[PDB]
């Protein structure tokens, strides 16, 4: 083997797998999904004595969950799941991507958007903006951002937001909503007014989407890890004594609602 | 978080 050196030792035998999906999502005015999809890359972190063959599991199609396409790390006997569903394979020892994959069935979306806006004469702008979690209770995410984009004439913004901070950068064009963390299935609502400037008529305002990025300790595509199985066959450990560990991190790609 | 695997 070229990736692996044969003589490795490890009091502590340990190993870490780093769920990493990118979710992505274009929402029309309506509430109707235009695009959606998840790029996931799983990572693992090894501390395993020897050369141990393992074998790792998740739901393929409790859940089943559809892949649509991935491609895995040259360690993986590539015959091995392509009659079994068995993804198997001897590890690099240290830290090494698995695979990378691509879902768009079925996602979970971690936050809805529903904006609403109002035109108080040519001089104002009522604006509300609710963000909806829509994930397990128990988990919270973290880095959430609003990003309410604003017209070029603008004159001042003033804002209410209970929950958060919120500014208006005005190099930027767009209202910067921050909410450190927020559990699931909850709401929180910005309000904002908008003072406008006069501008040419005829040239008119086509309202660009609000964008969100926000961390989510959970796999957007319903991924879920089943198994990580150790089998060295030359030493005396086995699978009860390899610690395991298991993190998600969904992160927002393109997150985009049409207002 | 790091959850261990059950």
């Amino acid at each position: 083997i070229g990736w692996r050196r044969e003589g490795i030792k490890y009091r502590r035998n340990e190993l870490f797998l780093d769920v990493l999906e990118s979710v992505n999502l274009l929402m029309s005015p309506q509430g109707q999904v235009l695009s959606a999809h998840v790029s996931g890359r799983v990572v693992m972190k090894s501390y395993l004595s020897g050369m141990p063959e393992c074998k790792f599991g998740m739901n393929d199609k409790k859940q089943s969950i559809a892949i649509d396409d991935c491609t895995f790390h040259q360690c993986v006997r590539l015959s091995k799941f392509d009659s079994e569903r068995s993804i198997s394979f001897i590890p690099p020892d240290g830290e090494f991507e698995l695979m990378r994959y691509r879902t768009t069935k079925d996602i979970i979306l971690p936050f809805r958007v529903i904006p609403l806006v109002r035109e108080v004469g040519r001089t104002k702008l009522e604006v509300k903006v609710v963000i909806k979690s829509n994930f397990k209770p128990s988990l919270l995410a973290q880095k959430i951002e609003v990003r309410i984009p604003t017209p070029l004439n603008t004159s001042g913004v003033q804002v209410i937001c209970m929950k958060g901070k919120a500014k208006y950068k005005a190099s930027e064009n767009a209202i910067v909503w921050k909410i450190k963390r927020m559990a699931g299935m909850k709401e929180s609502q910005i309000s904002a007014e908008i003072e406008l400037l006069p501008t040419n008529d005829k040239k008119k305002w086509a309202r660009p989407p609000i964008s969100m990025n926000f961390e989510v300790p959970f796999a957007p595509s319903g991924l879920k890890v089943r198994y990580l199985k150790v089998f060295e066959p030359k030493l005396n450990y086995s699978d009860h004594d390899v610690i395991k560990w298991v993190r998600y991190i969904g992160r927002s790609g393109i997150y985009e609602t049409r207002c | 978080d790091y959850m261990p695997m059950s």
